[PDB]
């Protein structure tokens, strides 16, 4: 649902929170959790979108 | 001495004169535009979003 951008910036203010080591441990590592699925999700997409342009750009049939 | 052919032979010269116009003339402007979209679609590939 939310931007390929928007998840940059949800991404960017997990890593700028956790960095600072200032959290229960039962609370930090619950949303690393959280983390590695936006990183996941997010480097998927950019799969799609990189190989899309390959074939665009190819002279495919 | 009334024979038609001296007036003929000049409108056979004064119509290939016409046929060089329209060729050059064409030809030019066909020119034109297969130059006018190289430029569009050199920028084109400037932009792409793969870097």
């Amino acid at each position: 649902p939310a931007s390929f951008e928007k998840a940059l910036s949800e991404l960017e203010q997990i890593v700028t929170r956790l960095e600072s080591g200032d959290l229960p441990l039962e609370e930090a590592l619950n949303e690393f959790e959280r983390g590695v699925q936006l990183a996941r999700q997010g480097q998927a997409k950019l799969q799609q979108a990189e190989q899309r342009v390959q074939i665009l750009l190819s002279d495919n049939e | 001495q009334q024979h038609p052919q001296l007036r003929l032979a000049r409108q056979q010269t004064m119509l290939e004169r016409l046929q060089k116009r329209m060729s050059f003339a064409l030809e030019n402007q066909l020119k034109r535009t297969g130059q006018q979209q190289q430029r569009l679609t050199q920028r084109l590939n400037q932009q792409n979003p793969q870097p």
